[PDB]
């Protein structure tokens, strides 16, 4: 009865030389239970990309939410939300259920299309705020993702480069998990186009 | 804490430590707990020191409030919001606080206030954590009617000996004395009230 | 956390370590603990970090339209007032500690506020988990009349038994001093003592190393 | 009510070669938030070319390591002087833990050395005594951390040779002294970066045929 | 299972170029009550070994005990009790690390933590600390209580790693063992301000000093601190 | 309630519930009917704590029903299963949640398509080719893993759904009576009345 | 707050026309930690006897070992091959008198014996031992269940009655978060015990997904 | 282990005894014999906690075995029922009790009487016309309660029996797979194989 | 309880109160608190009345069995007695007890024994539920090498003050006089003692 690992899954950010990239795994369970292996953790408003591991309802509800104010947003901005501004709508949102909270591990991705700068950004469960330069880890295995990323990763990496690091932090920190794994996609994100690949790793 | 008021000839004296605690660790060795609610009422903070200080801030407002109205209060009113306050939110509040006052007409006056909420006047009042050490020595020192320098010298010696074999008192001896001729603050440091 | 302040000549410094821990694993191995609540007032705050981070803002929000309501420059009394009210409210739910600082027409001030709403005044103060390791050395090396220079270098070092000695504490100091009659300087990593050391060896994976099963283009565009 | 169990930190490592073998270990020891020791080694030279640690309850680890000694040295008086193997060491251990099997040492234990074929060794406990020889193994507070980097470096685990459509596994060999080093050395700055409880000084104790040799280097220290 | 009832707060210690220091309050505390003022929580053992313990009182007296034992057991039948063959540092220590484990595994602890500081025979300083749980560690500086929390960084300012041993001098050493101790008594609820200082050298041996007190405090600031946020009064 | 499948073959879904109504030491009813047609073309089969799954059934059955007056309109199984999913994900942070677990069989008549989703009791919902809630599934997924293909046929589907009953029968502790099978196809709802 | 110990493994064998099939996982897990992928869950007690283990790893490796010196002490003594019977009911015995403590087994003591020919016995850590056909034992046992006994025949060759006991462990191996790693056969035979090799299950489950044309709710 | 029946007619005792073996969420085994013949007119059915059930029986099954031998005699039923009470009356203060309930069917060959004594895990001894251990008792003992004749033979006895079997089958929530039935007369113990 | 023991010029001298309590109820107004272990050797028990008396009775036993073999014992001998049994039996008893007794060589010597089983010699000892109340008293009214008379005057009035503060204590003051003259009991009643 543990609400952040009853479903399992992970999510994992990098950024790269005038790029960013997004992966995360595809399991959906319950407990010792693998139920459902298309459970995608990554969404997108516009070019700003949301990862969220943690309880699946709350994955859902949140996702809905967020496409909710987004759209609200674009309406009465007249413009996309940019990666900077969504970061500071999800932590007011979460911590708006301070005492009653989403059970669950957002992280935020996206390139600003104005600065052309590169972005990531993570969440506690009640909305604090963690930027970072290098890379962005969330889920049942964040210990072996971060274990993964501050040894693998290293700055100004090319999209085809980073695609190869991301996805070996990734798997390899899935398959020393129970609770994460059975499929994986990597989302690779540069200046206008966008590149999703669906990674073959062991399904046990 | 320890914390203690005494009602004198010229008026009234309060006194306390200056020992903040979280545990074992002091958080602050130099705090006041001598505050002031209004010009020459004031009281001695023992227990939570939120409560005591949120208590406090809104007697203080109540008196300000008050003093707009219906001019200066008396002592006995100013122990009367603090019990109203206490007394009414006993289940969510650990204060104990003395109110210490100089009136013209009443002179000196010290109502203590425990736990529950209940109002004792008294003409000392003791408490905190080290009091529990000095009722005998306070119950056989005591006075009525003493002068400044000698109720200075009963507080002291008597804080001197809470502060001794309490964990949770030390630091400064802060007295506040409430006549006639005004507000006066003292201090006084270990190496003067130690080896009394 | 460690967090400390100090009071000086002509005004109040105040400095933090830039870790961020979740159990054992250090989330964030650069991040701000020195939060503006208005210009001139500056807090650092530990504890829960969605808390210290929302409080802080929302005081600060509540300070600027004060600011603008009496066409004056705020009050670090004020700010200090509607922290420990607003904490005080929570009964100690809210976990922010926080040391906060500044200069306004009044002078120069410097406050800690707890979780459960109560406050201390002082001329140096540490809060946080590693308040202990800080508090040794500003027991130590702390007098009356410090100078600018010498409050910095007191902070700092007060920050870096913390980041040395306590485990909730590492990586970089930063500073935030406030003098009287001069703009406040937020000095971000003030002190970066802790430069990670080359790597024995690249770790770039030759491409293609990773076995793909499906690729296509994202509509990020209407 | 009294704990008799504590966590004293840190983390261990263990990688095995063709004709060498590898375990190290950092040298901070902790309790809760405070540094007890920045050099306190818990890679321990047991004879017969059997190197040992028991990471968890330092009290719990050093109590087992000073029993495994003492039982290599019975051996030989029990055995004219006949050298205990690395599998034989491995079996002897694990009735020492299961010894305690309802009272447990609170610790996870890795031996390494060479096997009678000459060829690099490590086996690894749990508390209660189940083992397992492997190439490579991670234990401690960090071994959530190091162990998938080791998979992927040491075993090569999710990666394909380039071009062959994820079809041909990268191929197995054996690591040189030099390139295991050199993942050992990356595996701890890494462990020391995102986990508090490790830190100070790694110290690595190398086992060949012609004897054991030791390696020191710093970490980071806060 | 125990509960300690009177007990001894911080233990400090550190190593300087020929010897060790070590130093604990005179204090025996009853929870709160600060019980008992004229207790001695240093216990030479010979001329070259001094054990400083922390915790409950009860069990330190058990471990004085034992300690005196193991002085007038080491003579028996010992030409060389006074030279060769006398008690080193590192023997009474791995005894009470023996007895200290024994007894955790036992669930009956003696409720303590304990440094024990001194100099070996061929000049080594010896300086390691063990508690309640048989947990055993080394380090230049060693400090138990709030002493870990609040000496260790300052003693560690001076000897930050082995090689600043040989660099520090024993009037530098003592300097910040007695500055720890001020520390200790601003901010240890359960401190007191008299306290003992034991210094082990190569050299000049073993020097105790008993009935120090606390000294060249900063108290004079307080004045200035009025109310706890906005009273000017 | 107990044993809930859904199994989506190419062009149906067959959904089979447990007929066993349990209370103590007392199979009370053996002819139990774990399920409420939703629309013409969406069926919904439920399971959990007792009293709580027929009132969220018929609650959602009311509600859909009130939606297909008002537009004149059928909602589409993925509409139908996003509304229960927000139901349910409501109910969860209430004072007191409904612990039912359902399964939503339900075909699409604009894309023809035939669609099974399986949403628990926190509102956790997947689109699935086969579905199961309990511990039916500790034993029927790996059976369908292996037996499963996606072009079978309806009477295919239900010779699998036999293998699973089957198998739940041999290796079950409790005695569930048996299961009503249903049909959701092109020409809506169907009950098969010999199983 | 207790330590984390490693469990589990995952285990079938049943009996058939041909002898015995032994399949297991290689899977241990301490908590979602997945702590090891190359466990040997089959001891070799003898050329003819094997056993399985499952739930606490030390209690199983432990005390079939043990068993396995019990069993080499009973040749010695009567000069002859122990039988499965008297092989489980000592391990059975044992752990009884070990009730309440908390050990945590659930074995299956394997093997053939003139007397007795192909034998299954399974035992656990609260005392029970049946004897029996087919069993599936530890925490994707079910799962094991639910594939073996849709396809077990007694008539079924040796070639496919291997092939089912991997194929179900591979189904267990998917579903059940906590087995996995790879597949250990084994074939009990009149002549002993026959080895029939590791099977990694990255490898195997895509290699059994084209070639089978199951495990449809993958993404190919 | 759960249902545990025994019934004494005319010049016969019979006990049926379920055959399912359950772990968790898995019959572990459908065909399991819970008795041990203790001596060769005395036959006792168990049921209860995992592993002593097993254990006592053998343990109980010895000693009267060894008895046997020692007087080259049989003892009788009601003996051997004292005998069994009186190890469980001392299991019962033990430092780990065996939780085991049995029934003792036997023929007295001196008497030319059935016997069937019903024990708990207290050391509870009654001797019975018919008796049940368990939830099997709450619907059996009201039955028999109607339909048992004291008269009766082996024949109309199993009619009986299989009228009870029915009602727990109809009744309770688990799935027991059958009983074996045993039946003990004057000239021994022997098995139904059709039931 | 109340109880205390104070050296002086001639000796040693034990006091007490005379209140045994069970919860609120006062099961024996007249307890005599003050025991005899040998001639000279006095305690005075506070705690568990069941334990302290077991203990006592065992003490006694040995001192009895010690004199027998090698003569008067000493009052450090006697607590080592008292220490041994405490200490290692203090998981199962509440027993604080004063160890008091006067030898020719060592004069009046005080040893305390708290709840852990510790030994503490001292000039003057207080325990009790009580003493906490006369810390600072006894501490600023102690001198050491006081006459009998001045002794008597310092243990009433201690004893006075934790009675009248302490619901724990009370009844009558019994002390016990040990010197180089013998053994003298004295006894103070509630009228004399309240209104001191
Ligand atoms: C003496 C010390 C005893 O009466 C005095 O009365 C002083 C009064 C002055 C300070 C006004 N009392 C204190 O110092 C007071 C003692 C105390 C402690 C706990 C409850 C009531 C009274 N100390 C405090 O209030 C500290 C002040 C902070 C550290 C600046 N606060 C705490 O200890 C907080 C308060 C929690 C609380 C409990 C019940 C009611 C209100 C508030 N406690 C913690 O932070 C707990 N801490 C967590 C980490 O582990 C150690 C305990
Ligand atoms: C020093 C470093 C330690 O005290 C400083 O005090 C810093 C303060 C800086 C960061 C402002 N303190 C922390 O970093 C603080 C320590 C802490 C942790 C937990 C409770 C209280 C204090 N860390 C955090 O607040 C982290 C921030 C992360 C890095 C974004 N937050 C968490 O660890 C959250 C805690 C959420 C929380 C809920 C309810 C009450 C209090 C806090 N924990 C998690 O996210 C863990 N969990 C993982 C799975 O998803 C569900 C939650
Ligand atoms: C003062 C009073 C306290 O410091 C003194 O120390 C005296 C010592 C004298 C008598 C030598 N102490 C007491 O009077 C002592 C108070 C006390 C109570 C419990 C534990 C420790 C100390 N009173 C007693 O020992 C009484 C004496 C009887 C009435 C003759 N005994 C009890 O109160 C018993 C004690 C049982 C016990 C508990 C823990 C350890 C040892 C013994 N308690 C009861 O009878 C419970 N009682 C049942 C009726 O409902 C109310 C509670
Ligand atoms: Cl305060
Ligand atoms: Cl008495
Ligand atoms: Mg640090
Ligand atoms: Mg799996
Ligand atoms: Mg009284």
């Amino acid at each position: 009865s543990d609400p952040s690992s009853i479903n399992g899954g992970i999510v994992v950010a990098m950024t790269g030389k005038d790029c960013v990239a997004i992966a995360c795994d595809l399991r959906l369970g319950s407990q010792s239970l693998g139920v459902s292996n298309k459970f995608e953790k990554i969404f997108h408003y516009g070019h700003v990309f949301l990862g969220i591991t943690g309880l699946a309802t709350d994955v859902t509800t949140l996702n809905e939410m967020f496409r909710y104010k987004t759209n609200l947003y674009k309406l009465k901005e007249e413009r996309a939300i940019e990666p900077e501004t969504f970061t500071q709508l999800v932590s007011s949102s979460l911590y708006e259920r301070r005492f009653g909270p989403y059970f669950v591990g957002p992280v935020v991705a996206g390139i600003n299309s104005k600065s052309g700068k590169p972005f990531i950004a993570g969440f506690d469960l009640i909305g604090c705020i963690d930027e970072a330069k290098d890379f962005i880890v969330s889920g049942t295995a964040s210990d072996q993702l971060f274990g993964m990323c501050e040894s693998l990763y290293e700055p100004n990496l090319e999209p085809e480069d980073l695609f190869e690091t991301i996805s070996q932090a990734l798997l390899n920190a899935a398959d020393r998990d129970a609770l994460s794994g059975w499929g994986a996609v990597v989302y690779i994100i540069k200046k206008d186009e966008v590149v999703k690949r669906y990674l073959k790793m062991r399904q046990d | 804490t320890s914390i203690m008021a005494v009602t004198f000839k010229d008026g009234v004296i309060l006194g306390a430590d200056s020992r903040t605690t979280t545990g074992a660790y002091i958080a602050n060795r130099v705090t006041d707990k001598l505050t002031r609610v209004h010009d020459k009422i004031w009281c001695c903070r023992s227990g939570s020191a939120a409560d005591t200080q949120a208590i406090a801030d809104i007697v203080q407002y109540h008196l300000e409030l008050y003093t707009s109205q219906y001019g200066t209060p008396s002592t006995e009113t100013a122990a009367s919001v603090f019990k109203e306050l206490c007394y009414e939110n006993k289940d969510n509040l650990t204060a104990g606080i003395i109110v210490a006052g100089y009136d013209d007409k009443n002179k000196g006056e010290v109502y203590t206030i425990p736990l529950g909420g209940s109002v004792h006047k008294l003409p000392y009042a003791i408490a905190g954590s080290g009091s529990t050490f000095i009722y005998g020595y306070c119950d056989k020192n005591f006075r009525e009617n003493m002068s400044k320098e000698e109720t200075v010298d009963f507080i002291k010696h008597s804080l001197s000996q809470a502060i001794k074999w309490d964990g949770s008192s030390g630091g400064v001896i802060r007295m506040v004395v409430l006549t006639a001729a005004g507000v006066e603050r003292l201090i006084f440091y270990p190496d003067e009230y130690e080896q009394l | 956390t460690t967090i400390v302040g100090v009071k000086f000549n002509n005004g109040v410094v105040i400095a933090a370590d830039t870790r961020s821990t979740q159990g054992p694993i250090v989330a964030d191995k650069n991040c701000a603990k020195l939060h503006r609540i208005s210009p001139k007032i500056w807090c650092a705050g530990a504890g829960t970090a969605a808390d210290t981070e929302a409080v802080t803002q929302l005081i600060g929000s509540n300070i600027e339209l004060h600011s603008l309501y009496t066409s004056r420059e705020p009050r670090v009394v004020s700010a200090l007032q509607m922290l420990k009210q607003h904490l005080f409210k929570y009964q100690g739910h809210i976990g922010a500690y926080l040391i906060v600082a500044g200069v306004d027409p009044t002078g120069s001030h410097l406050f800690s506020i707890h979780a459960h709403g109560s406050t201390d005044v002082g001329y140096y103060l540490s809060l946080g988990s590693g308040s202990l390791a800080a508090m040794a050395v500003l027991e130590s090396h702390w007098k009356q009349d410090l100078t600018k220079e010498e409050a910095i270098k007191l902070a700092s070092d007060a920050i870096q038994a913390g980041i040395w000695n306590d485990l909730g504490s590492g990586s970089n100091v930063d500073v935030c001093v406030m003098e009287i009659g001069k703009d406040a300087e937020y000095l971000r990593n003030y002190l970066t003592p802790n430069v990670r050391e080359e790597k024995q060896k690249s770790y770039k994976f030759p491409r293609g190393t990773t076995a793909v099963l499906k690729e296509s283009i994202v509509n990020i565009c209407d | 009510q009294f704990n008799p169990y504590g966590d004293n930190g840190g983390t261990i490592l263990g990688i095995a070669g063709e004709d060498f073998a590898v375990l190290a270990g950092d040298t901070r020891n902790i309790t809760d938030y405070s540094i007890n020791s920045r050099y306190e080694p818990k890679v321990f030279d047991c004879g017969d070319n059997i190197v040992m640690s028991a990471n968890g309850f330092a009290a719990d680890g050093d109590a087992l390591v000073k029993r495994f000694k003492n039982s290599v040295k019975w051996y030989h008086f029990d055995h004219n002087d006949k050298k205990l193997s690395i599998n034989s060491a491995a079996r002897n251990i694990q009735h020492l833990l299961y010894g305690k099997r309802f009272f447990p040492y609170y610790v996870h234990t890795i031996i390494a050395g060479l096997d009678e074929d000459g060829k690099g060794a490590v086996y690894s406990f749990d508390p209660v005594g189940s083992y397992e020889r492997e190439q490579c193994r991670a234990g401690g507070a960090a071994a959530s951390l190091i162990m998938p980097f080791l998979d992927n470096q040491v075993n090569f685990k999710n990666q394909y040779e380039p071009g062959t459509n994820g079809k041909v596994k990268k191929p197995l060999k054996y690591l040189s002294v030099e390139e295991v080093i050199k993942l050992v050395r990356d595996s701890f700055t890494s462990a020391t970066e995102r986990h508090i409880q490790v830190g100070d000084g790694l110290e690595i104790l190398i086992v060949t045929k012609d004897g054991v040799r030791k390696e020191f280097y710093e970490l980071k220290r806060d | 299972t125990q509960q300690p009832i009177v007990t001894g707060t911080s233990v400090i210690s550190m190593k300087y170029d020929n010897g060790v220091i070590i130093a604990a309050d005179n204090l025996g505390s009853y929870g709160s009550l600060l019980r008992f003022n004229g207790v001695e929580r240093l216990i030479p053992v010979g001329d070259n070994t001094v054990v400083g313990i922390s915790g409950d009182i009860s069990d330190m007296q058990h471990i004085e005990r034992l300690l005196k034992d193991l002085v007038t057991e080491n003579a028996y039948d010992n030409p060389l009790a006074d030279a060769e063959e006398a008690l080193e540092p590192s023997y009474i220590f791995e005894y009470l690390a023996t007895v200290m484990y024994q007894r955790r595994s036992k669930m009956n602890p003696l409720w303590n933590a304990i440094i024990v500081a001194g100099v070996q025979s061929n000049g080594d300083q010896f300086l390691r600390y063990v508690n309640l749980l048989g947990v055993t560690y080394s380090s230049p500086t060693l400090a138990t209580g709030f002493g870990a929390h609040m000496a260790n960084p300052l003693l560690r300012k001076v000897v930050d790693r082995e090689s600043d041993i040989p660099k520090t001098t024993v009037q530098v050493a003592e300097e910040a063992i007695v500055n720890a101790m001020r520390v200790l008594y601003y901010r240890d609820a359960r401190s007191s301000r008299n306290f003992s200082l034991a210094i082990i050298d190569k050299n000049t041996g073993l020097t105790f000093k008993k009935n120090l007190q606390v000294e060249n405090m900063k108290w004079d600031f307080a004045k200035d601190i009025k109310g706890y946020g906005t009273q000017k009064i | 309630m107990d044993i809930i499948l859904g199994i989506r073959v190419q062009d149906s879904v067959i959904l089979a519930s447990s007929k066993a109504v349990t209370r103590g030491i007392s199979v009370l009813k053996d002819s139990d009917d774990k399920t409420r047609q939703l629309s013409p073309h969406t069926l919904m089969s439920f399971a959990g704590e007792a009293g709580d799954t027929v009132q969220f059934a018929e609650y959602i059955q009311a509600n859909i029903q009130l939606y297909s007056i008002r537009e004149d309109y059928e909602l589409s199984p993925q509409a139908v299963s996003s509304f229960v999913r927000q139901e349910l994900a409501k109910s969860i942070r209430s004072r007191r949640p409904y612990q039912v677990n359902v399964l939503i069989g339900g075909y699409d008549k604009k894309k023809n398509k035939p669609e099974l989703y399986q949403i628990d009791y926190l509102g956790t919902k997947v689109e699935l080719p086969y579905g199961a809630h309990g511990y039916s599934g500790f034993y029927t997924f790996s059976l369908l893993d292996h037996h499963y293909r996606p072009d079978m046929t309806t009477e295919e589907g239900l010779d699998l759904l036999k293998l699973c009953v089957q198998e739940l029968e041999k290796r079950m502790p409790m005695d569930f009576k048996g299961v009503i099978v249903k049909i959701v196809d092109k020409d809506g709802i169907r009950q098969v009345d010999d199983f | 707050c207790k330590i984390k110990i490693a469990h589990g493994t995952t285990t079938l064998a049943f009996r058939f026309q041909g002898g015995i099939i032994v399949a297991v996982d290689s899977r241990a897990t301490a908590g979602n930690w997945v702590a090891s992928q190359t466990v040997k869950a089959v001891i070799e007690i003898n050329p003819f006897l094997l056993g399985t283990m499952a739930g606490g790893a030390a209690d199983c490796q432990f005390w079939e070992t043990w068993l396995g010196s019990q069993c080499r002490l009973h040749e010695l003594r009567e000069k002859e091959r122990i039988s499965v019977a008297a092989a489980s009911k000592i391990l059975s015995n044992l752990v009884y008198q070990y009730k309440g403590a908390g050990l945590s087994m659930g074995t299956m003591i394997c093997g053939y014996t003139r007397k007795e020919g192909p034998t299954i016995y399974y035992v656990d850590s609260d005392g029970t031992r049946l004897k029996g056909d087919i069993f599936c034992v530890g925490s994707g046992q079910t799962f094991a269940y639910g594939v073996l006994d849709s396809n077990y025949k007694w008539d079924l060759s040796v070639e496919d009655a291997l092939y089912l006991g991997k194929r179900s462990i591979l189904a267990a191996a998917h579903r059940d978060a906590y087995s996995g790693g790879s597949v250990n056969l084994y074939h009990v035979t009149e002549d002993g015990w026959i080895y029939h090799g590791n099977h990694d299950v990255g490898e195997l489950f895509w290699k059994v997904k084209e070639e089978e044309g199951s495990f449809n709710n993958v993404i190919g």
